[PDB]
């Protein structure tokens, strides 16, 4: 039955304008 | 009730669903904390009853009656509360478990998990399990009492020297509701015979004969007189005419099937 | 078969049935007296024994149907615990949302009250 | 408040359907001078799963085994019946379409048979698009003489089964199905022009059929189509499913892929039709001259392996430019590639000179031009379905041609 | 092979029961 | 064009007939076949020629008749006789028919017009006295026995005769309209004798039988 | 390589006899014949293209008199 | 008596479950119509043959009427019968390589679900409460 | 005595059990149609099926793959027939359901 | 619904084998609801 | 108090009205004899 079968870049990096 | 549901007494409903009950009352702040819940339940209080008609909504039980012959002997229906202290079971249902109301009792459970509780529903339940293993006949077909109402309605007229008294050397309907609403004002009996209009296609069950009696007028038009209906057709015309010699009861029993199976395709 | 009446406009053929089928005037009729029939219905929850059926045409295995939807519901009762085990069953919105995915409109988990009930306090008493 | 402020298909058509369990969701039947469509009457909401958009019943198809032996299902051939002997003598290979236009005849034939209320929805011998139906005037503006030798050769092998098997001596229950020549040649048309193959599973049996699928062949061609067919098993259903997640607008068209993978001239033969953003469609280049293959994908934002390029269509925002011709430019434009080799601007400036003189010197191959033939089209009005088909086939290839250009230069225009 | 050609309610006799086998195709060469 | 009348009564002719000049009578045995004069109302009808087929299949034969055949063209109307099959087909596939009904034709009357009046004429009746029977079972084709009871014998007007056919399509009789019966008469009347025949075998074996009486 | 081959056939590319001689070659060497046995099973009673060949017998073989208890000889 | 029957018969087949699709066999159990000892009651040459699966193709002439691993439905049996198939070949529990599990085939269709029978499903132990409920 | 080879046993084995096993469904059936009940065939077939699954290594068959008197399956014994020449002697033998 | 009209009776064997056509024709869900209603047709005429 | 209510209407075509209506609070028993009482009424 129901048993069967087993059941970071680009930060701190923008620009600075 | 209906074939999916029972009735569980106020106080097994009470017992089984108490977590239920219990976290209930603590979500909408009307229990401070588990023991003045539990003391709340303890002291039967109004609002106790309302938590319990609304956890029950959705959450099925487990019925079992005592010899479990075959897996139809415990089956998961949808609990309703109920007056009294008995429990409320649907009468087509007693054939599988092999119950009669004389004395006999059931257990009940509740699925807990998740998972359980989608078993019961998706598996157990009696609108799902109309075949029995055995041979694969019906299991919830009507016996008895809802037998004898059927034979009685579907038994037609009285027929021959049953009928009358002497050898013979009735009204017409435009539709079965005109003979239904004659029945209630007490212009026919429930097995008098009538004839009907039908307005769609030849379905009538009767023996594969040749009609009785053909009338044929001059003008082109003939009526061919079977055992169970007339058909009016004529060569000139394409038209085809049919009445049916029926009775109100075969008329209920028809309009009661048809009227089941649109009412469930409209309700969806 | 193309063809333009002179104004830039082009003239086809329409298809039409031009024949006979007895099938349309015998079938498309209603019934007048199932108001009663379809509101007991919708009271009672059968509608959902509909889409549980309408759900099963399209599986292979029932028992892994089954699982699927313990798994469905199981996720939705850790996302929003609070939401669930009053009105709103976890099940029974899978069930709905399910039947949703294929463009049936259901009202969602199946939660339906009474309209009719006569102020706070008051408990419906079943007619057994 | 409220007081202060193509047509619509024959209802009989959907009706016929309808009262035998044919259910259309979302969607409405619509005819224009083209043909018929499908378009969705409302707006398709995007679900988590696919929608179901029509259920057509098993019964109101028909449907033959593609493999020997031939065994049809629903079983409408009754034992003994020479139909079966004139089916059963035919090509298992190649012979498909005779098989399934020999099982149209007979169920048009047939008295109770659904086919015989919709054939009358059928594509006419003067409305079909199929080349079979095709004289040698409209083959001969193909411009093409490989598809002109195929459809020559396909019209000679339905000519010469249906003179061997509708001789003199045949028997009346045969010769009414098809009277003369060109009645077969129709359904022959009708069969290719509608078939669906699929691998279906009834009750224990899996097998793949030729299916003549009403309400389903309705549907038109796309090679970015919005809906596919899904066989369901249990109650023997044939459901077309709207793609998940994908949203679809009121009066667009529902379309499905006919066939992945093939140009515009196997369409043609097959289908009878052409498209202009065909993305397999194949130019046949000297391969000297080559581009680089990396800043083509990137400048047209062209992702995934050779054989799932797609359009983003989010870095583009409004560029109707990029579409199928660009992809398959991109799979047919002769390409070099050394993993993380840059290209230098100035060769690529050269390569494509080449490549626009080999595409201009095609262009001038043809004798016409494209928008020529556009007015073409446009003053047509004596002219059958296969006349303006390879008119608007040869223009669509000259329209490949000219995207190809375009692309090219604009892809060595943003190269910098 | 020698035991093949000598192969060659199921009845008491055992080369009826042999014929029968292979006609119900419970055995075959 | 040919001539079957006075031929064999079921042999196979040895050639195929053209069915655009014929009428082509289709009954649950047979497929008849009466050679059909042209005309617009296409209610003419040729009886020197005929043919009986299975159904469905040309393979033709002459078929078998009972009575002199007309020899002159008369325009007649065709009504079929039989009865209904309403059967409950097992269900194998989804959706499978809960019910089938097909029309079981096993005889065919073909009733002349009155001196050949189109059905279009204000003086159209029709001439009960000149029927013809085509039967399935036979494969043969009769002519009807009508018994007139209505009074003016050859000469009378047509217009107030009706005709009642009765015991399998065998017994044919024309009597006024005025004395037409009710449906609900004559399904009493049958109810009534078969039951009172059932109820008299029934009763017999009781011993008291000889000394009872009926009331 | 379990998990691979899990995530690939819930990718919709099932697994054939390739991958599973591939497992079984790991399969065969530790020590419990049951493992082997059950991969087997799992080949012979499935498609057409998860049917054994020689390298999987020899597999399953090899982990069947390799054992380290009980006899084995019957089922080999 | 039925009690200790019932407990006996669930006990011997309680580990049959339904593992497999096709177990991949080859022999079929033939049932025959016409047997010149006995005139065959059609009643019980129908109840037998629903549900099972096909061992081998069915030919009547040079065409196929039914293919091999093909549910039997009660229309093809009734054309067995209107014809002349004297051998009718089918997967049965007899005829599955093993006697640990069985296959979907080689059982047939489900006693009360309509299709062929799902994978996991215990179907020893409703053989053995089919039979000695009644008991 | 007329085949010698397993065909001796296999035959034999199959023979026996291929005839036992439409008895024992028929005697069943028959027990229970008596009284009206209705049984599908599937059900009694998988009870016969573990009656006449196994067959019983004969008093003279010794090796070191099967010992005389021990209780193996049919389908082992038909493999190991084909396999091995090394007496694998049989007989089929029904087991009660207990 | 394109249901037979009995016009003779229904007994027993009748609306059984009435219930295993709505079965297969229509499926449990249709024949669950179509039962209720000819559970209280039966109890209301008897 | 006791009032009543129209909860539903609908009309279907010119021939076929439909109406639900209410009638609340009514004490144990009396809501059955009103139904009984007004469905004779209506009816005949
Ligand atoms: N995208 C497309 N553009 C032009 N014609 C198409 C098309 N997709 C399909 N067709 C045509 O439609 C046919 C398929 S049947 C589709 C419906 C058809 N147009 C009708 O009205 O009956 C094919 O013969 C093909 O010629
Ligand atoms: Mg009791
Ligand atoms: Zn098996």
């Amino acid at each position: 039955g129901t048993g069967f079968n087993k059941g970071d870049i680009l930060f701190y990096h923008r620009e600075f304008c | 009730l209906s074939l999916h549901r029972c009735g569980l007494p106020r106080e097994i409903a009470i017992e089984l669903f108490q977590t239920f009950v219990i976290r209930g009352l603590i979500r909408q702040h009307l229990a401070s904390n588990i023991g003045v819940a539990k003391s709340q339940i303890r002291e039967k209080k109004p609002i106790v009853w309302e938590i319990l008609q609304e956890v029950m909504q959705g959450h099925p039980v487990l019925l079992n009656r005592a010899p479990t012959l075959h897996r139809l002997g415990i089956q998961s229906f949808q609990p309703i509360l109920v007056e009294g202290r008995t429990i409320c079971l649907h009468p087509l249902v007693c054939k599988g478990f092999n119950a009669d109301f004389d004395g006999d009792q059931m257990a009940v459970h509740v699925p807990l998990s998740l998972e359980a509780q989608a078993e019961a529903r998706l598996l157990m339940f009696s609108h799902m399990n109309l075949l029995s293993p055995a041979i694969g006949d019906p299991i919830s077909v009507p016996t008895q009492d809802m037998l004898i109402g059927l034979y009685v309605l579907t038994s037609g007229t009285r027929r021959g020297i049953c009928a009358n008294r002497y050898n013979p050397c009735e009204p017409f309907f435009c539709n079965s509701y005109d003979a239904i609403g004659a029945y209630r004002q007490k212009r026919i009996n429930l097995d008098s015979p009538l004839w009907l209009r039908w307005q769609l296609d030849q379905r009538v069950i009767a023996s594969k004969e040749v009609p009785i009696e053909v009338h044929y007028e001059s003008f082109g038009n003939y009526h061919e007189i079977y055992a169970h209906y007339l058909i009016v057709r004529s060569v000139k015309k394409e038209t085809l005419y049919i009445y049916i010699r029926t009775t109100v009861g075969h008329i209920s029993f028809y309009r009661e099937i048809e009227e089941a199976i649109q009412g469930f395709s409209q309700a969806c | 078969g193309i063809q333009r009446d002179d104004n830039g406009r082009r003239i086809w053929r329409r298809r039409t049935l031009t024949k006979k089928d007895d099938m349309l005037r015998y079938k498309l009729q209603r019934v007048p007296f199932v108001e009663e029939q379809v509101r007991k219905i919708k009271e009672v929850g059968k509608v959902m024994t509909m889409d549980i059926e309408r759900l099963l045409l399209s599986e292979d295995n029932r028992f892994e149907f089954v699982n699927s939807v313990a798994a469905e519901a199981t996720e939705y009762v850790e996302k929003n615990r609070d939401e669930y085990g009053g009105t709103k069953k976890a099940i029974f919105h899978v069930l709905s949302n399910r039947v949703n995915d294929l463009g049936f409109d259901r009202p969602e988990a199946y939660a339906e009250s009474d309209p009719y009930k006569p102020g706070p306090g008051y408990l419906k008493e079943y007619y057994t | 408040f409220p007081l202060f402020q193509l047509e619509s298909a024959d209802p009989d058509f959907y009706k016929i359907g309808y009262v035998r369990r044919v259910r259309a969701y979302g969607v409405e039947f619509k005819e224009g001078p083209d043909g018929f469509g499908i378009y969705a009457s409302k707006d398709i909401e995007p679900r988590r799963r696919a929608r179901v958009i029509m259920e057509i019943p098993h019964e109101l198809m028909i449907t033959i085994r593609q493999k020997h032996p031939w065994m049809f299902f629903p079983d409408i051939v009754p034992i003994g019946h020479p139909i079966f002997d004139i089916i059963n003598s035919t090509d298992p290979e190649r012979d498909w379409d005779l098989r399934l236009a020999c099982l149209l005849l007979f169920s048009f034939d047939r008295e109770d048979h659904f086919w015989r209320l919709y054939g009358d929805f059928l594509p006419a011998a003067d409305e079909c698009s199929s080349l079979l139906l095709a004289t040698e005037e409209d083959l001969a503006e193909l411009q093409d003489p490989q598809l002109v030798s195929t459809i020559r050769q396909q019209q000679k092998r339905v000519l010469e089964f249906w003179e061997k098997n509708w001789h003199s001596g045949v028997p009346l229950k045969i010769k009414r199905l098809a009277e003369d020549a060109e009645r077969f040649i129709w359904a022959v048309s009708i069969a290719q022009t509608r078939c669906i193959s699929m691998k279906t599973r009834i009750g224990a049996l899996v097998q793949d059929l030729n299916m003549m699928i009403p309400y389903a062949d309705m549907l038109n061609h796309s090679f970015e189509p919005n809906c596919f067919l899904h066989w369901r098993p249990k109650d023997r259903i044939l459901e077309v499913m709207s793609n998940a997640g994908q949203a679809i607008k009121k009066g667009e068209e529902m379309t499905i892929n006919y066939m992945p993978g093939q140009k515009n001239n196997m369409l043609m033969e097959r289908y009878g039709f052409s498209t202009p953003v065909n993305p397999w469609d194949a130019i046949p280049f000297s391969g000297d001259s080559r581009i680089h293959l990396n800043s083509f994908l990137s400048v047209f934002n062209i992702f995934g392996l050779p054989e799932e390029y797609y359009h983003d269509s989010e870095l583009s925002g409004d560029d109707s430019f990029v579409d199928g011709a660009v992809i398959a430019a991109a799979r047919t434009l002769p390409t070099w590639s050394d993993i993380d080799l840059p290209p230098i601007p100035s060769a690529e400036r050269k390569a494509v000179k080449e490549l626009q003189d080999e595409c201009r010197k095609m262009l001038a191959e043809y004798p016409t031009t494209s928008e020529q033939d556009q007015k073409l089209l446009d003053s047509l009005s004596e002219a059958r379905t296969t006349f303006a088909t390879a008119v608007k086939y040869r223009m669509h290839r000259k329209m490949f041609i000219g995207k190809i250009i375009k692309a090219l230069d604009i892809y060595q225009e943003r190269l910098l | 092979e020698f035991w093949k050609r000598r192969f060659l309610w199921f009845p008491e006799e055992p080369f009826e029961a042999f014929k029968e086998m292979r006609e119900r195709k419970v055995f075959d060469v | 064009f040919i001539s079957t009348q006075g031929w064999d009564s079921e042999m196979v002719v040895d050639y195929r007939i053209n069915e655009d000049e014929f009428h082509k009578i289709s009954l649950l045995d047979c497929d008849f076949f009466i050679r059909k004069p042209p005309d617009p109302d296409n209610d003419v009808y040729d009886f020197r020629e005929m043919y009986v087929t299975p159904p469905d299949t040309d393979i033709y034969s002459v078929p078998r008749v009972l009575a002199p055949m007309p020899q002159k063209y008369i325009r007649c109307a065709m009504s079929d006789y039989g009865c209904y099959d309403v059967t409950e087909p097992p269900i194998d596939a989804p959706r499978d028919p809960l019910y089938k009904s097909e029309r079981e034709i096993s005889k065919v009357f073909l009733t002349k017009h009155y001196r050949n009046r189109r059905l279009n004429d204000p003086e159209f009746v029709l001439d009960f006295e000149e029927i013809y029977v085509i039967d399935s079972k036979t494969k043969s084709i009769t002519r009807a026995r009508v018994l007139v009871t209505v009074p003016g014998g050859r000469k009378r007007d047509r217009k107030d005769d009706l005709l009642v056919i009765r015991d399998n399509g065998n017994s044919f009789k024309i009597i006024h309209v005025g004395e037409r019966d009710d449906p609900t008469t004559v399904i009493e009347r049958e109810e009534w004798t078969k039951t009172r025949e059932d109820m008299e075998k029934h009763l017999r074996k009781l011993r008291d039988f000889s000394v009872s009486n009926w009331f | 390589a379990l998990d691979i081959s899990y995530e690939m056939e819930a990718a919709g590319r099932f697994a054939t006899t390739f991958h599973f001689n591939c497992l079984l070659s790991v399969q065969a060497t530790c020590g419990i014949p049951e493992v082997a046995y059950a991969t087997f099973e799992n080949m012979e009673y499935g498609e057409d293209f998860m049917k054994p060949d020689t390298e999987t017998y020899n597999w399953v073989i090899q982990a069947y008199t390799r054992a380290d208890s009980y006899d084995r000889v019957q089922d080999v | 008596d039925a009690g200790y029957l019932t407990r006996r018969l669930v006990e011997v087949v309680q580990h049959i479950v339904v593992r497999r699709t096709d177990c991949g066999t080859i022999r079929g159990i033939s049932v025959s119509p016409r047997n010149k000892s006995r005139m065959m009651s059609e009643r019980i040459f129908i109840q037998t043959l629903i549900g099972r699966v096909l061992a081998d193709d069915i030919y009547i002439g040079s065409r196929c009427v039914a293919f091999r691993n093909q549910d039997l439905g009660i229309g093809l049996v009734n054309r067995f019968i209107t014809f002349g198939t004297q051998s009718i070949s089918i997967r049965t529990p007899f005829t599955c390589r093993s006697t640990s599990w069985i296959c979907r085939l080689c059982y047939g269709r489900s006693p009360t679900h309509g299709d062929l029978v799902e994978l996991g499903e215990a179907v020893g132990i409703i053989a053995g409460q089919s039979i000695g409920e009644p008991g | 005595r007329i085949l010698g080879i397993p065909w001796g046993f296999l035959i034999g084995a199959e023979l026996t059990i291929v005839q036992s096993r439409i008895s024992l469904v028929n005697k069943i059936q028959k027990v229970y149609r008596s009284q009206g009940v209705q049984i599908h065939n599937r059900h009694i077939e998988i009870i016969v099926r573990q009656i006449t699954s196994k067959v019983l290594v004969s008093e003279e068959g010794m090796s070191n793959v099967f010992l005389p008197g021990e209780l193996i399956g049919l389908l082992r014994a038909e493999r190991t027939g084909r396999a091995l020449e090394e007496a694998i002697c049989y007989r089929a033998v029904l087991l009660g359901i207990t | 619904a394109n249901l037979v009209f009995h016009n003779k009776v229904i007994d027993g064997t009748a609306i059984k084998r009435l219930i295993s056509r709505l079965i297969d024709h229509f499926g449990m869900a249709y024949t669950s609801h179509i039962l209720d209603q000819v559970k209280t047709l039966g109890f209301q005429q008897a | 108090t006791l009032q009543w209510k129209c909860v539903e209407s609908r009309r279907d075509s010119k021939r076929l009205y439909y109406g639900r209506f209410i009638l609340s609070p009514l004490m144990k028993g009396q809501a059955d004899t009103i139904g009984i009482a007004m469905r004779r009424a209506l009816l005949g």
